[PDB]
């Protein structure tokens, strides 16, 4: 599973 | 003697229940995700305490709020959120450090073999 995070990248 | 509701006052909120696998496990989880489902079983995701966000795949754990999306073809709810962050309190309550080690040391989850042939 990949780390969500997203936020702003 | 600073305790507070954290460890003193009665029902903090007022009545609401802070979820619980035993009650909102298979059915509950299965409802959050939907039809889709990887090699593992949703009921499993429920055992660890993973509640989807109304859409399959992306699901956040209780307490450890671990957001995991796009799981692996060969993995398990516990193995995922645990390994990623070996500090999920809600987990310690589920099967304590006992299981925590089950993963961080050997292969956890995945049964149906009993003795593994
Ligand atoms: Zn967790």
């Amino acid at each position: 599973a990949v780390p969500i995070a997203q936020k702003s990248e | 003697m600073s305790d507070a509701v954290s460890s003193d006052r009665n029902f903090p909120n007022s009545t609401n229940l802070p979820r619980n696998p035993s009650m909102a496990d298979y059915e509950a989880r299965i409802f959050t995700f939907g039809t889709w489902i990887y090699s593992v079983n949703k009921e499993q995701l429920a055992r660890a305490g993973f509640y989807a966000l109304g859409e399959g795949d992306k699901v956040k754990c209780f307490h450890c709020g671990g957001g995991l999306t796009d799981w692996k073809p060969s993995e398990d709810p516990w193995e995922q959120h645990a390994k990623w962050y070996p500090g999920c309190k809600y987990l310690l309550e589920q099967k304590g450090q006992e299981y925590i080690n089950n993963i961080h040391l050997t292969h956890s989850l995945e049964e149906c073999l009993v003795r593994t042939t």
